[PDB]
């Protein structure tokens, strides 16, 4: 009927903008998330290390005062 | 222009899957982390908790010592439909770990701090008693 | 096991040792022991679901540490606190976070004070309904946030701020803050998207105008006929502006019905489109 | 037909829920960032207990 | 260097010294010397995949650990040993865990209690297929989750608990159980999209209910078509709901399999739909 | 409590002792109560919102307590002190950044000093307005970031590199730097998506070349016209390089304006694409 | 403030004291101040770009350390010493990996052993080219991470294990692999969608098997027709079971072509489907 088929139209890319841009955003979203993915792996070594520099501490102090 | 455009946006609906599917992609690398690092503040935890415990005791020993082309993009449609509710899916997945870390983070700050206090207490009384 | 036993050693404990007990020394290794009975006891308090108990409890063991010198385990005891008369039935729970915020603050600790703070101004608007101490928070949280450089967190104060400021008649203040938190938010690509509903709610809140400053807004904002997201912020308000100058109330309440299929109308929105609608009829009838 | 004008706001509500999944992790970026700092900075000084700690057993001990 | 003899020097040692060996002090230096010797037994054992071995050592020195005085640092210990059985040969993983939760719970850590709680009842039921147990293990732990204002954790916890709660017959304890977590889901923008399925879950749990109990859940249930999300959970709702008080065996399993389309169904949708399925045939001809 | 009194003591007490305050021991411990004291001031300093004289201060309880032999919570001062400036209405801010990283790199912290580092050239231009020396420090900081395995961060600061680099003139050296970065992130087939607007805008950067560099890179640049993200890149590209060798500024003034539409064009590609609008009437008029 | 300087320095003072410089404590001492020599200058080579230099210092030190009895910072500096090496331009960076596993491993921690494991099997094959070797590391580092309850990481390795299994030969060994992390990975709805390409790796790994392995792989697999997802699996598949029991080899040719369409093909894929091209080549002039 050609008005409905050139509406069409109209809406389907309206429709297609939409979606090319929600999807730059996961393109983005992959660089950020990995970015600090780095960040934390350098956070777990520093923590569970830091229990041992501690540990030895609070033990030598035991042996201090026994 | 009028064909050029029932098919290109079909196109556009045909590549409007994989623009979602290479987000779960996206997706996935992501919670697979934030699953596995999620694990990981818990033994990162541990830390905070296990040196506010010892940092007591230490402080007490310092203290001791120290003293048909529209039907089929009418199913495109339908394809990005179920897996818009993929995105839902990942989006929880996602939200509920970032609430749940978010909260973890605040009490692992806390600790942290809370023991870096009994550190500088103890080191200026260490220092001290050097040698 | 028996919280009704320890609170009673508790209390017997804390106390400042004399005679023969005190000796030489005395306090803070015994008041810390107390500390430690009342959080045991709050903790089965806690899975007894009696709550009120176990918040009363916390803030005993808070109190306590207090006597001992201790302001920063002792505060976030008083977190706990908090957070049992939250999760429970009677009141404090407002309490418990100003005792906690009052030593963070003092003691150069913002970054968490504002963590609390925020905290604090939700539970004093989604229950005690204070919004005009409520505002106060948010605010002075999010300057906290500002300080820290963390953006995303003192703009969601910020966003917080504003959102219930146009709820409370506060229109013009409003938009300033949608203003600032849009001007602080375009150098960042990763909030490019998001500057629209600012734009949005900006032009939406009217201090009772009567000609531009949303036409102007809407100008400011820069929009392309291919945008996508674009579409779901000035495109409609355009039209708004058109409906409201020339106070026809039919083809606002029109507009803003196709709208709700695009882009569904929050609470917020549905409110003070309402409240647009109720200023066009009362100008028509006047 | 009428699925194409619809669908449109199917992913159009998806763009929002990215908006603030794009957010909410960026958030916690600086919530961990500042943590790094004085995470980091905190066993830095605990280094500075280690040495404290060791030395005041080569001498009671 | 052999964990073989590792394990002979600490049962040497790991005995409470008496009369003059023990001196003035017998001291749990000795205890906590063997506990060090089986971890470093059970950690070997653990590279030659004999996880058995490692399994039983860590519960060696972690069982020390608790007559050394550090019920602490012991129960995560027991943590690893639960870590060992669970992807290992015999069992004890079960024993483990509980002995795990039996510390962090009487010692006051819910928070942690509860994190070991969801894989307790996570293997209970993927694995001793004890869903009774399970459900018990998923409520109580999204308890502590709810306690500690992690509404989050707790509703994941939740939708577990109701989601197998159906499976169990329980469907009315089900449909309250997603009608909380449903009210309690909307005060949050960031579950919106979520709160639809919970919707059908409830709507599809029946009680042997024959009134509208769903068609008055499909009401409360705001919608608008145009929606999608929401196509994804009443539409089918409201074509099963006549299908059903209409005794037709052929109009809702036509449903299902139509629907079966746009959305494919899971095993949970899969088992209740087929006992709405009976609860049809069986009321016909009856 | 009075700030500028605190100020006062605290100079008091930094000093070395002498006569009969000396006594029998030195006061290693005298410059760490005025450190002590400094930081009170800056607190209250920080409250009133004066941030300028939180920041003196903080430079102050910094520099003596280097003074002290105590670099690390030295520096972490020094950034205290930064964070305070930049907030605040004055600058130093600068300053403090650069006292912090020459004690964050002397001890043996680059990992934190990369952290400043880019917070350095961040402000370094946005404020001062000095990419000469920006560049210069987004480069070392990437270095020391790919140095900590740390890959992505390292690229985070090379974008920046590259990126004000040919907003300079240096597009060669841009393109080679996208070279380096879309080299090593092929390596991590979780990159290959990103991988792909480096080749953008490495064949958009020209440095005024004869040949076909960019006709060459988008050659290099492995693209399926099925592909997505792909035709997010090169498509665009290869009309362009076509209106150029043609020296149409009108093929290549429209494809940008519809490539406008599938993906919107930020600051930088703008900026540029106007750059290279021009070389084509110049080479139309030259 | 010279590196060559401390070297020298620290060499003068690690050696077990001898004579009266001895007396009768050790230099535990001695040997600790060398670490710290060493890593100030390991320190002061990293920021000259040294490399080489830098990680044979913290070699040094690190050596040192373990004649100092401390196991654990000692692997710590070997690590460090291993991002030296790395992006460096000596070698040393897979001994002073093996180094530090030796330690984690024999120390009890097999999570970072692992995590470094992965490292090591990632550079043998981006350096070194040693597939065979990087697969049994790939493969023994998946069995800690499983074991961690990592099944995430495990995974991670797994695939990287098969994959690299395929392409040396392995065809067989690599279905099995993709077989076991394929059951493994429905206990997970996080990964059903995920699910897809393991079958139809699996199914495209053939080990020239004359049955219908693939045949039944396909049917092993769960698909029906209203799914988008599945479109990129089995589907396709069955078409290239139907090209190979025809010994048709263009219409193979011709399917990855079109399928090379709806969903492009990767490098991986590209090497078998040429194998499997060849197969059928080799079938039909026999």
């Amino acid at each position: 009927a050609l008005s409905e088929i050139e509406t069409r139209h109209s809406e389907i890319i309206k429709l297609e903008n939409s979606i090319r841009e929600l999807h730059d955003m996961f393109m983005d979203m992959a660089m950020l998330v990995e970015s600090q993915g780095e960040m934390i792996d350098r956070i777990e070594y520093n923590v569970e290390h830091a229990v041992d520099y501690v540990e030895r501490a609070v033990s030598d102090t035991k042996k201090a005062v026994k | 222009r009028a064909d050029q455009l029932a098919d290109e946006s079909l196109e556009s609906t045909r590549r409007m899957l994989q623009l979602v599917e290479e987000s779960k992609d996206a997706g996935i690398r992501t919670l697979v982390m934030l699953d596995e690092q999620g694990e990981q503040l818990d033994r990162v935890e541990e830390g905070m908790n296990h040196i506010n415990q010892d940092m007591k005791e230490a402080e007490k020993n310092l203290k001791d010592l120290g003293k048909a082309r529209e039907n089929e993009m009418d199913e495109n449609l339908e394809q990005v439909s179920g897996i818009i509710g993929n995105l839902r899916h990942m989006a929880l997945d996602m939200g509920n770990e970032i609430d749940t870390q978010n909260r973890q983070i605040d009490r692992i700050m806390e600790k942290a701090d809370s023991n870096k206090t009994r550190i500088d207490e103890a080191n200026q009384r260490a220092t001290k008693m050097l040698g | 096991a028996e919280a009704m036993a320890l609170l009673a050693e508790a209390e017997r404990k804390v106390k400042n040792s004399q005679s023969f007990f005190s000796g030489l020394f005395g306090g803070s290794s015994k008041i810390e022991e107390a500390c430690e009975i009342y959080a045991r006891a709050a903790n089965m308090f806690k899975m007894a679901k009696n709550w009120s108990a176990a918040g009363n409890a916390f803030c005993q063991a808070a109190q306590l540490h207090l006597q001992l010198q201790s302001k920063h385990d002792a505060a976030t005891c008083f977190v706990d606190a908090g957070n049992a008369f939250k999760k429970a039935d009677p009141q404090e729970a407002i309490n418990c976070l100003m005792r906690a915020i009052e030593i963070y603050t003092d003691m150069g600790r913002f970054t968490i004070a504002a963590k609390h703070h925020i905290s604090i101004a939700e539970i004093y608007e989604t229950e005690l309904v204070d919004v005009e101490k409520a505002i106060a928070h948010y605010e002075q949280s999010a300057d906290y946030y500002k300080g820290e450089e963390s953006n995303s967190s003192a703009n969601k104060c910020l966003l917080k701020v504003a959102g219930y400021a146009a709820q409370l008649e506060q229109y013009q203040k409003a938009i300033d803050i949608y203003e600032q938190v849009g001007t602080s938010a375009m150098d960042s690509p990763l909030l490019k998207y998001s500057a629209k509903d600012y734009f949005f709610k900006a032009a939406l809140c009217h201090f009772c105008i009567d000609m531009l400053n949303a036409k102007l807004a809407v100008q400011k904002y820069e929009e392309l006929f291919p945008a996508f997201s674009d579409s779901r912020e000035c495109k409609l308000m355009k039209k708004l502006l058109e409906a409201h100058e020339e106070q026809n109330v039919d083809s606002y309440t029109e507009s803003v019905k196709e709208y709700d299929s695009i882009s569904r109308l929050d609470q917020w929105l549905t409110t003070m489109l309402l409240r647009i609608k109720k200023t066009i009829q009362g100008d028509e009838e006047d | 037909n009428r699925r194409l004008q619809q669908t449109q706001a199917q992913v159009d509500e998806v763009v929002d829920i990215m908006r603030v999944n794009v957010d909410k992790v960026l958030e916690r970026d600086q919530k961990l960032s500042e943590l790094d700092d004085r995470a980091d900075a905190l066993q830095a000084g605990a280094s500075q207990f280690e040495t404290s700690a060791a030395k005041l057993k080569r001498k009671y001990w």
